[PDB]
């Protein structure tokens, strides 16, 4: 069996331990005798298999580690979907998205380093970002700031959502060792439900959002007057004019008559001449099998019940 | 005794001491030891009751003005899908005295004063007729139970005075409330797969019952 | 609050906190005073 | 008569049914235990939070009198084109910076004799001595005083000093209240703040924050 | 759907044939009245696995013949 096995406020939140420096272990929670105090407080920071000897602090510890690392990750992705927002030339470069520089970042004009805004392109003066980003969100149909300062909002709302779920898994409901030492799973949940039901909803966005908008702006279509996202939704006579396919419904995939589903989940190998990336068809087809192959790859373990298998048994 | 798919170690919790204790706890929730957060045995019996009253209400109240607008008894306005009155402006909106958020500011209000008094009677249970609340918190503190408050406000009359008829009346809480929990997500489901009414979807299944579900993802 | 303003007595937080207002102090002269090579006040 | 008893125990607490803080016994005016960071935990802090809130809000007291009362004068016919987000980019004399000087300098005076007193409670003392009578030493934020309590109302006369106190402080912090509203309200709908009481008095339902 | 086809004869079969070869055949708590083993896990478990075979089946038969 695979249980919950938490415990309720192991460690308390407290300054305390902010006040005296190098408190997690035995040498360096006295003061500092010299300047390699500094160094080797830094250095054993996240040592932690050398500040507690049992596993299930260790894990603690690291799990709320990650959630840290998560919180950081959706601040950084709040960062360059907000820059995006507000400081940058995304709009224009949708427009032509061949002579205009990819720029999302604007200096401050200070000591001369304006200069550094430069001529890239579509009435902008700023920093050519070389991330891609603009890549990507012209993958998922953007078209518009809105949605990229609505998504960093997301963003900085996930990482203060990761935060508290670091803190709450340390210091107010922390899962002990049984948690961690069930892999099964883990790897049943990472393969069926991050990696599987993940790529099968960026594949629902695909189908859903990035092949229209993305058929619209290559068929030649001014990114302001796109239909949004929530319209092909919605709107079925539209998403019917784009592919056809969908004008019959989910009886296609029920009835497993997919043959008429090759509108938009072809296996078009190869780059779009139109726009030089690959097929968002092919794509979207891509998503979704490796979802099939991934959810049906996460109920290969043994977890709870009498089916799967044990990685020890194998 | 009756047990609805019962396991091995759902036979070592879920003894008889909860209203509606049929031992279905495969997936093993309300496990108690090694408990914290929303994940404790008692925490989900408090959820269970909680989201199955909410759930009665809104199923014999998100149907009530469909049950009647395809009756009579009511305007033909505010006769509305429970999706189409505003709580899916993409789908609908109705227009009251205050616009929708005025109204989400009200519900937040009235039903923090509701709640955070509840919350600090599952901390506490004798709190709630201590502090000054215009008097009315004279009936807010008898407890027992945290989701039994059983007090001159919720409870006025006595229903389950005795202590059988009280615990038939829990275990016939907990099944309606079940049974309208799976009604809200067959109403949910069911708006979302045809984007009518749940009572238009019962009057299309009745009368007639071709393409009852054949209609798989599509509006 | 105690013992937080211990930590922001720490020599790593004090020095972020001294060295962002002494450069948002220098950022904002070069605003003020641009491109400057001598000291023509006396 | 005048000895400033806290409030007990079983007081009145911002959020019902929960636990108060140890370092808000009750000591202080308006003590209702309203601490889920807990930025007074070191006692010779909290005593300037208490300062600090003191002041704050008899300075937003203050304020929001001299917003609201001239604007009903305004509404009477007293006053013209007042507004009080824009009554300091009109005109007067001195320039604004003059003025802004001549009030550092009376000001610092003031807040400074404040400031003596909260470092050093006896040191700028008031309120002169007389033959054969004894001046109560007062508390810091509330000198009593010749200047300041010329009624005598401080020391408990109409009512106790506690109460007095926590009136003062309850009042004081509905007007910090007040005066937030009025400097986000007046930038969000750039209009009057009782202009805007009587437009959501109009319809309340729509006339809300989201509109604009 | 269409209750009758080969697209569900050929599903249909493969699905009841893998609940069959986990009841009794080689294939494989949750206290079930069933007389030997197969509970509601056990039953999914075949259940998704004829699915697949379905599946796999039918598209191998709608590619070619
Ligand atoms: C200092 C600020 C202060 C804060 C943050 C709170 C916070 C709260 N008090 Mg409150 N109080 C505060 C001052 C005081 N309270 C009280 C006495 C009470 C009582 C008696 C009760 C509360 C309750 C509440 C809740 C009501 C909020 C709500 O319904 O949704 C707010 C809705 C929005 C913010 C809309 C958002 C969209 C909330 C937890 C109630 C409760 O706990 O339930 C309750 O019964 N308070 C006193 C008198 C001693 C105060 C003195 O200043
Ligand atoms: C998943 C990634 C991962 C994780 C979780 C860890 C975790 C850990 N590593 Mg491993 N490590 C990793 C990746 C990772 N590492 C990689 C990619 C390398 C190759 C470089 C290493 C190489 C490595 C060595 C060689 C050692 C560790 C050690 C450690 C432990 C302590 C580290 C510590 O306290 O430093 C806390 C953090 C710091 C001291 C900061 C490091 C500063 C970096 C190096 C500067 C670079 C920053 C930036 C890019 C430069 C610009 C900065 C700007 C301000 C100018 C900890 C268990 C140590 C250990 O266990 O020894 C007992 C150890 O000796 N790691
Ligand atoms: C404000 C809320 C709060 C408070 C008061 C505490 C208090 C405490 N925590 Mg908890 N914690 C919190 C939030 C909080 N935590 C959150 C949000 C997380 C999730 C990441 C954790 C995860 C956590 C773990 C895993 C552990 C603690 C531990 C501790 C104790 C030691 C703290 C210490 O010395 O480190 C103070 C350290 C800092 C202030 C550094 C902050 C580092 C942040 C997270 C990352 C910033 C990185 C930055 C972006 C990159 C560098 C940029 C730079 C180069 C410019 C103490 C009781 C330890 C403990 O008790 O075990 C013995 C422990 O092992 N905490
Ligand atoms: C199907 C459920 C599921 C999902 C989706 C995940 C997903 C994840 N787990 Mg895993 N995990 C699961 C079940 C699951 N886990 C189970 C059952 C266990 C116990 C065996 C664990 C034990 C475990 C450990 C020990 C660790 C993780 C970590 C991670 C994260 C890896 C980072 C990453 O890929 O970022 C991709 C980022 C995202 C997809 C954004 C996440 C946003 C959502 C809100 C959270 C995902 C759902 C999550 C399970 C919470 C459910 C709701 C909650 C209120 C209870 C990732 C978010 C590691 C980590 O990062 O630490 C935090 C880590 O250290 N997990
Ligand atoms: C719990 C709950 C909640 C949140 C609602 C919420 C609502 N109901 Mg419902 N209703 C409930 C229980 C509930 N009801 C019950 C128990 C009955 C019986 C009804 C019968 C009912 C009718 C007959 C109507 C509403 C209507 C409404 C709406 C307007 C409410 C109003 O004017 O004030 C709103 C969406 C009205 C609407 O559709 O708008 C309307 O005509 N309700
Ligand atoms: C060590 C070598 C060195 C030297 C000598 C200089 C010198 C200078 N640099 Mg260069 N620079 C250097 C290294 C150096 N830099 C490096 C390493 C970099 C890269 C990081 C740069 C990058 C750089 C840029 C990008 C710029 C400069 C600029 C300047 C000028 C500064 C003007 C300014 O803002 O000061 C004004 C004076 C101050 C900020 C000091 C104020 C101090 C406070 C207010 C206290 C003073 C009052 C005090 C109370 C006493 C009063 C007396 C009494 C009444 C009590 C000056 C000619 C700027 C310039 O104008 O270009 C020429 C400019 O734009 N430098
Ligand atoms: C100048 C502001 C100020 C200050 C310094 C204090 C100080 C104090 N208050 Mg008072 N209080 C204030 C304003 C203030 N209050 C207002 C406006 C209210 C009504 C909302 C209250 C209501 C209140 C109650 C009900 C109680 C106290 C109590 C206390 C004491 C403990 C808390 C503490 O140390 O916080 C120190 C506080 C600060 C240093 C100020 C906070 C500054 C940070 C940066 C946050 C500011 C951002 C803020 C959240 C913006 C508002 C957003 C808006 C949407 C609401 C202390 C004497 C308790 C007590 O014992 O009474 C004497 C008590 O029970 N206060
Ligand atoms: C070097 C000479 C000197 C200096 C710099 C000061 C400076 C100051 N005095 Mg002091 N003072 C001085 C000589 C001086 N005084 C002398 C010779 C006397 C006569 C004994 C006084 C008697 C005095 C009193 C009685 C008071 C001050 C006060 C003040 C403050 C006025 C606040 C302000 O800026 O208002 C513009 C300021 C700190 C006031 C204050 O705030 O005290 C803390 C105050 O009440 N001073
Ligand atoms: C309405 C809010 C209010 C209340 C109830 C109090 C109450 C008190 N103050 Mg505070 N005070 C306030 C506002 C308030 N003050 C403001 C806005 C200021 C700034 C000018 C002060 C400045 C102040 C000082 C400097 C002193 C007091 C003192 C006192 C005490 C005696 C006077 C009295 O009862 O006032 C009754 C108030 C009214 C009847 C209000 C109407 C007055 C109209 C507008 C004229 C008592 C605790 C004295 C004290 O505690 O001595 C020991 C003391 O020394 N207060
Ligand atoms: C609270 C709730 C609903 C509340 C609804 C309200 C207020 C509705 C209000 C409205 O309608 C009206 C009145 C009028 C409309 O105009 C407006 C709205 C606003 C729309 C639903 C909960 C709904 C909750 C649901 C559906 C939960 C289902 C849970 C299931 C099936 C769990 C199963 C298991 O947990 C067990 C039993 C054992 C485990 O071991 C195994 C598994 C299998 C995991």
């Amino acid at each position: 069996e695979v249980k919950i096995l938490v415990d309720r406020d192991p460690i308390k939140t407290s300054f305390e331990e902010w006040a005296k420096p190098g408190h997690f272990s035995r040498t360096i929670a006295k003061g500092p005798d010299t300047t390699t105090w500094i160094w080797n407080l830094h250095a054993d920071a996240h040592d932690f298999d050398s500040h507690t000897s049992d596993l299930e602090e260790i894990s603690r510890k690291v799990f709320s580690a990650h959630f840290g690392q998560l919180s950081i990750i959706f601040l950084w992705l709040s960062g360059m979907y907000f820059h995006g927002a507000r400081f940058s030339n995304y709009e224009a470069w949708l427009s032509d998205p061949t002579h205009i520089g990819p720029s999302a970042q604007v200096v401050w004009p200070i000591v001369g380093q304006e200069i550094l805004n430069g001529d890239v392109g579509g009435g902008f003066r700023g920093i050519q970002i070389t991330s891609g980003f603009f890549q990507i969100w012209r993958a998922s149909g953007i078209t518009s700031e809105l949605q990229l300062y609505c998504t960093a909002i997301g963003a900085l709302v996930f990482a203060a959502l990761m935060l508290f779920a670091g803190w709450f898994h340390y210091h107010k409901a922390a899962p002990k060792l049984a948690w961690f030492q069930d892999v099964e799973s883990m790897l049943n949940h990472h393969l069926a439900g991050l990696l599987g039901l993940g790529s099968l909803s960026w594949a629902g966005h695909q189908v859903h959002v990035s092949l229209p908008i993305n058929q619209f702006l290559n068929a030649g279509v001014d990114p302001k007057e796109i239909p949004l996202p929530h319209e092909f939704i919605l709107n079925r006579d539209l998403l019917a004019q784009l592919y056809p396919s969908f004008a019959e419904g989910a009886t296609p995939f029920f009835t497993l008559n997919w043959s008429k589903y090759s509108e938009f989940l072809t296996f078009r190998g190869g780059l779009d001449p139109v726009t030089g990336g690959l097929w968002l068809t092919d794509i979207a087809h891509h998503h979704l099998a490796i979802a099939i192959l991934f959810l049906i790859a996460g109920h290969m373990y043994r977890t709870n019940w009498g089916i799967g298998h044990g990685i020890k048994d194998i | 005794r009756p047990l609805w798919f019962a396991s091995s170690q759902s036979l070592s919790y879920l003894d008889g001491s909860l209203p509606g204790d049929y031992g279905f706890d495969p997936l093993g929730l309300s496990d108690p030891e090694g408990t914290g957060g929303f994940i404790e045995p008692r925490w989900l019996a408090y959820g269970e009751i909680i989201n199955g009253r909410f759930a009665m209400l809104g199923a014999a109240g998100a149907i009530a003005p469909e049950i009647l607008g395809k009756a009579g008894l009511i305007p033909a306005e505010t006769a509305l899908p429970w999706f189409q009155t505003g709580v899916i402006p993409p789908a609908g909106t109705y227009t009251y005295w205050a616009d929708n958020y005025t109204l989400f500011v009200l519900e937040m209000a009235l039903m923090g004063f509701a709640e955070h008094r509840r919350l600090q009677d599952w901390y506490n249970p004798g709190s709630m007729g201590k502090q000054y609340f215009l008097g009315l918190e004279k009936g807010l503190a008898g407890s027992g139970n945290p989701a039994y408050p059983g007090g001159p406000f919720f409870n006025p009359l006595g229903f389950g005075k005795d202590e059988k008829s009280l615990k038939e009346l829990k275990l016939k809480e907990v099944k309606n409330g079940r049974l309208a929990m799976l009604a809200i997500l067959g109403y949910f489901i069911q708006g979302l797969v045809t984007g009518v009414g749940p009572y238009q979807n019962l009057l299309d299944h009745l009368a007639d019952p071709v393409n009852n579900n054949v209609l798989t993802s599509l509006k | 609050m105690r013992d937080l303003k211990t930590y922001l007595s720490v020599a790593p937080v004090l020095s972020t906190l001294w060295f962002g207002s002494l450069a948002g102090l220098l950022i904002e002269i070069n605003r003020l005073f641009p491109d400057a090579l001598t000291f023509p006040f006396f | 008569s005048s000895v400033c008893e806290p409030l007990p125990p079983d007081r009145p607490l911002w959020f019902p049914g929960s636990s108060p803080p140890e370092w808000l016994d009750g000591s202080l005016p308006g003590d209702f235990g309203f601490d889920p960071l807990g930025l007074g935990s070191d006692p010779d802090t909290l005593k300037w939070f208490a300062q600090a809130e003191l002041i704050h809000s008899r300075w937003a007291m203050l304020a929001v009198t001299g917003i609201i009362i001239p604007e009903c004068l305004e509404r009477l016919g007293f006053i013209e084109n007042f507004s009080w987000y824009d009554a300091g980019s009109r005109e007067y004399f001195a320039d604004s910076t003059t003025l802004f000087v001549a009030q550092m300098v009376l000001m610092g005076w003031a807040e400074g004799r404040r400031w003596a007193d909260l470092i050093k409670p006896g040191s700028v003392d008031i309120e002169p001595k007389y033959p054969h009578k004894v001046n109560p030493k007062p508390d810091v934020g509330y000198p009593g005083g010749l200047w300041f309590d010329f009624m005598m109302w401080g020391r408990g006369s109409p009512e106790p000093v506690m109460v007095l106190r926590t009136k003062e402080i309850k009042n004081g912090r509905l007007a910090m209240l007040a005066f937030l509203g009025f400097c986000f309200q007046a930038t969000y709908t750039s209009q009057d703040p009782i202009e805007n009481l009587m437009a959501h008095l109009a319809d309340p339902g729509h006339c809300n924050v989201f509109s604009a | 759907d269409f209750i009758g086809s080969s697209t569900n004869l050929i599903m249909v079969t493969s699905t009841t044939l893998m609940l069959f070869a986990g009841r009794f055949g080689l294939a494989p708590g949750l206290q079930t009245g069933d007389p030997a083993g197969f509970t509601l896990a056990d039953t999914l478990a075949c259940g998704t696995v004829g699915h697949i075979i379905g599946v796999g089946v039918v598209l191998g038969l709608k590619n070619i013949g």
